[PDB]
């Protein structure tokens, strides 16, 4: 939830700045805590 | 619309479960006891019967027993790091900051309606709610953390009415900052017009 806030919330970087959405950033943490 | 209703029904829902958290004594099924020192009356001369308890964050009670209801108050203190996370986990600054925390999400979510231009109300109910979460993970370790210092438990439904509620206040969070994004992308495709 963090990492999607902290990635998505500023207006003045969006078309989107990065693909860390809250479905992907799910599995980023996923897939880091996994090895 | 129908977007804001889910992080309203949410908000409450989070701020609910976590005053009942704290304010219930069910957080851990414990075998101490719950009454004072019988000095003189020697009903067990010092040691009394340790029965099935049912502890909170600042009352012990006893479920079985001649004494069942009687509710004695925690003695965090007994007798550097180990005092402050005593100082910590007796005060429950961090359960109870997560209320604060939850209260002022919603309370931000209020004026979002009052308020339809000032977008930056919405992120800040969105930030309210991912950091009463936080709170409620420092709390459930400070917690835990705590009663390995003391001497066969299980976990009560207060206990899982405060992860519950990190649960769904993190998800509200995710609905709070996602409002927060859609307010400003529909204010982009008009001025690009
Ligand atoms: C004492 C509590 C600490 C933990 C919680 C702190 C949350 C602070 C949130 C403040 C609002 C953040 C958004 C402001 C937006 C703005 O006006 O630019
Ligand atoms: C611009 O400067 C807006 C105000 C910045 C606020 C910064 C603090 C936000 C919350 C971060 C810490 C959260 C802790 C959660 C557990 C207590």
């Amino acid at each position: 939830v963090v990492l999607f806030l902290v990635s998505r919330f500023s207006p003045y970087e969006w078309q989107p700045p990065n693909e860390f959405g809250i479905f992907n950033s799910l599995w980023f943490s996923l897939g880091a805590f996994m090895q | 619309g129908v977007q804001m209703l889910l992080t309203i029904v949410g908000a409450f829902a989070a701020f609910s479960l976590m005053t009942i958290a704290v304010g219930t004594d069910y957080w851990l099924y414990s075998r101490g006891v719950c009454k004072t020192k019988s000095v003189s009356e020697n009903e067990t001369s010092k040691k009394n019967e340790e029965v099935m308890t049912h502890s909170g964050l600042w009352r012990t009670c006893c479920l079985e027993g001649n004494f069942k209801g009687l509710c004695k108050q925690i003695d965090h203190f007994p007798e550097t790091a180990e005092y402050f996370l005593r100082a910590v986990r007796a005060s429950s600054i961090f359960p109870i900051l997560s209320v604060i925390l939850l209260f002022m999400g919603g309370l931000c979510i209020a004026a979002s309606e009052f308020y339809k231009t000032r977008h930056n109300i919405i992120l800040s109910a969105g930030i309210f709610f991912v950091s009463a979460g936080l709170s409620n993970i420092i709390g459930i370790i400070v917690y835990i953390s705590a009663n390995a210092g003391d001497p066969s438990y299980s976990y009560g439904w207060s206990f899982y009415f405060g992860a519950l509620s990190f649960i769904i206040a993190e998800m509200v969070g995710v609905l709070a900052v996602h409002m927060f994004i859609d307010r400003h992308k529909q204010l982009r495709a008009t001025a690009r017009a």
